[PDB]
């Protein structure tokens, strides 16, 4: 089933990132974020 | 060799031709490294194990 | 004559131990440059094993950090100079080698006694320095491995002092990708560089990476694991037939007849567009035919509702 | 003891000629072929096995390549079974032939 | 105690474009089972053979624009859709395709006219949808190259629209090393992780990444046919002065920049 995200398309930042933790755990959970966030971290470690 | 009053003739242990010698020079890169150097951590390449660049020697006394 | 040159465009010796030889391989298309690049890169530093020795014995010494009189270093002197001499060997285990000599006079490489196998590359490294007229008998151990010696406690031995041998070969490499402008097919020149201890040439290293290269990946071109029948015992046999005809002997002799899972559809006297059409659904076998059902045959493309019927009463027949 | 038996092509005439006791197994082999080397290695412990009760003999395709042509041994490994009754034919077989097979066409069929 | 042996622990054919498929290899000594993993995948991503369409000439339309009547599909999406095309091919060079239909109905890769040695993937694929009952003839361009592979000839411009095709076979690929230790047996497992598009087999893709990596390091076991004083200044010894100026405008001021370029030699040979 295909997730409704919403394309960012212009930038992310601190700021930006911490908004949508915020609406990624109110919308899908924490387990769901949790699994999130490493995905995250490894894109983040990864690209940097 | 001849010696003037005053100058070295053995120098100890982290001194190096009469100057203090605590460290090694290394090649270094400043860049992020898949995490393994995230915040204060160090990513160190084998060849400063196995090349005893920073072997210690500790003697401990028990009495 | 090849299309594909590759030449040694310098070598250089610059001391007994650093050999230098820089390589050209041109044209290559692109992106064949980088994929040669990086893997001769891995393959140099730490796939081209070295001999080096591995453990020194002295007799009368009760530590590697005491001093022997009449020799101008420390044990642990001697120790750093026997791991810093190169050998060179093709050869694989354990040798041993003597030092047996006796003084007053400089030890260097050449005072080693070495076993056919290995050879010393630089025989004018210094060991030791002899001062007074004692006789030194060191007893060493030569090994050829990969990567570096381990840095743990091995000298539970007959006081077999353990060396931090490194075994790797190649000091340095590198290499550069040079665009050939083409212009038709995106062309590329690669350059390599190599930097060896002396143990081995640059040219050798560079063909010991490319020997070392392939054996990494013909693996893949050998047949898929448990392929051939086998005992499940000896995991490796020269000839891949002889493990199942000893299967039907033994069949043979109990008279149980061989499984479906050894039947293929090939001995089935299947129509030609039957067996065309199982062979494409990767049907091989009779077993892996029978695990399948009637529907799971119609939805094949060129399969039909009357061929099921006329398939199964060949398999009735056997 | 008893082993392969290098053996040339009037060393296998006589042996032919005259008389066999024991079943006579002929190697024609050669130095430069790989599965050859492989053959023999079967022949080593098969002469073990039989011990006395059969003769293994090699002979050399090389050197003996007029008497290979004569036998019409048409590659390499080949291997040439004698029976001791002149009577019964002989059995010729080609490739790197099982060890197993071997035993039974040396025990009976010949 | 062990041999090295490779294996196919997993192999899923969830579409008829999507192939997946891992494989172990094992057991391998410290430090070549990255060596391996690293090269392998960069054979995979690019060095591997694909075939796909690259160019489209719109026969018998001499409209030029962005949509032609009968077919609800603008020009720009049917180049779309024809990038989509899977193709499995052994071509040497370049062919050409064909696609001439009927009026209504739905143009899929099925109706794809195609040289003798390729073939469709997915016959489902869809490239246009036509409406009114007008013939529509498809010149294509099939190639096979490989995906790290650059091409600058595009026909030049005669109407036929070049498509940026992209040439990878395998959509995916990935390794793992797994470390397993016995105290003093330190053995490495390799798991390659492959996803193809249907033109080849994982299994296959393995094989073929493993001989191209191959092919690449054979030349270098190729052998060819055999056919039968800076301390001493130009100062010092006695030069004319024109000499002189001539030397110092090069800066040529030690002896050893003298032989670096190539009555002068008769008067310094004898010093």
């Amino acid at each position: 089933e295909r997730a409704n995200l919403v394309f960012h398309n212009k930038v992310i930042d601190g700021t930006a990132i911490k908004r949508l933790i915020s609406r990624l755990i109110d919308h899908f959970g924490m387990a769901y974020t949790s699994h999130i966030l490493d995905q995250v971290k490894t894109l983040g470690f990864q690209q940097a | 060799k001849c010696i003037k009053k005053g100058q070295i003739l053995a120098d100890g242990a982290a001194t190096v031709g009469g100057e203090l010698a605590l460290g090694k020079n290394i090649l270094v890169a400043y860049m992020p490294w898949e995490g393994y150097n995230f915040e204060d951590a160090v990513l160190i390449s084998e060849c400063l194990v196995y090349g005893d660049i920073y072997t210690s020697f500790h003697i401990r006394k028990y009495e | 004559t090849r299309t594909l040159q590759w030449k040694c465009v310098e070598s250089r010796r610059d001391s007994k131990r650093l050999y230098y030889g820089r390589f050209i391989l041109s044209p290559l298309m692109k992106g064949q440059a980088d994929t040669i690049g990086i893997a001769m890169r891995r393959a140099l530093l730490g796939e081209i094993e070295g001999t080096c020795i591995t453990r020194a014995k002295f007799e009368n010494i009760p530590h590697d950090y005491s001093n022997i009189v009449g020799i101008q270093e420390s044990v642990h002197e001697i120790l750093m100079n026997l791991n810093e001499i190169v050998l060179k060997s093709n050869l694989y285990g354990t040798r041993n080698a003597l030092i047996c000599v006796q003084g007053p006079g400089y030890i260097t490489a050449r005072d080693i006694i070495l076993p056919p196998s290995v050879e010393i590359v630089d025989n004018t490294q210094h060991i030791a320095t002899l001062t007074e007229p004692i006789n030194l008998c060191i007893g060493l151990k030569i090994e050829r491995n990969r990567g570096y010696s381990l840095k743990m406690s091995n000298n539970f031995e007959d006081r077999s002092y353990p060396i931090d041998a490194v075994f790797m070969p190649v000091q340095n490499a590198n290499h550069s990708i040079h665009s050939y402008g083409n212009g038709n097919e995106k062309q590329e020149i690669l350059f390599i560089e190599i930097w060896t201890n002396g143990s081995l040439t640059p040219k050798e290293a560079l063909h010991e990476a490319s020997r070392n290269l392939i054996n990494l990946f013909i693996p893949f071109l050998h047949v898929e694991e448990e392929t051939f029948y086998l005992e499940n015992n000896q995991h490796q046999v020269t000839l891949p037939l002889f493990p199942f005809h000893n299967k039907l002997v033994n069949l043979r002799q109990k008279k149980k007849e061989l499984a479906f899972q050894y039947i293929f559809i090939d001995q089935l006297e299947l129509p030609p567009r039957i067996y065309n059409c199982l062979k494409k659904s990767n049907i091989h076998t009779l077993l892996d035919l029978l695990n399948n059902s009637q529907e799971d045959l119609i939805k094949m493309e060129h399969f039909h509702i009357e061929d099921v019927k006329k398939l199964l009463d060949i398999l009735e027949k056997k | 003891d008893y082993l392969v038996r290098k053996l040339s092509a009037q060393e296998l005439q006589d042996l032919v000629k005259g008389e066999r006791k024991v079943p006579l197994i002929v190697d024609f082999y050669a130095t430069w072929c790989g599965p050859c080397i492989l053959m023999a290695q079967e022949l080593e412990m098969l002469a073990v096995e039989y011990e006395s009760n059969a003769m293994i003999v090699k002979v050399d395709t090389d050197d003996e390549y007029e008497f290979a042509r004569d036998m019409q041994v048409r590659g390499l490994p080949t291997l040439f079974f004698i029976s001791p009754d002149p009577s019964k034919d002989a059995i010729r077989t080609e490739g790197l032939i099982p060890l197993q097979m071997m035993r039974d066409i040396i025990d009976n069929d010949m």
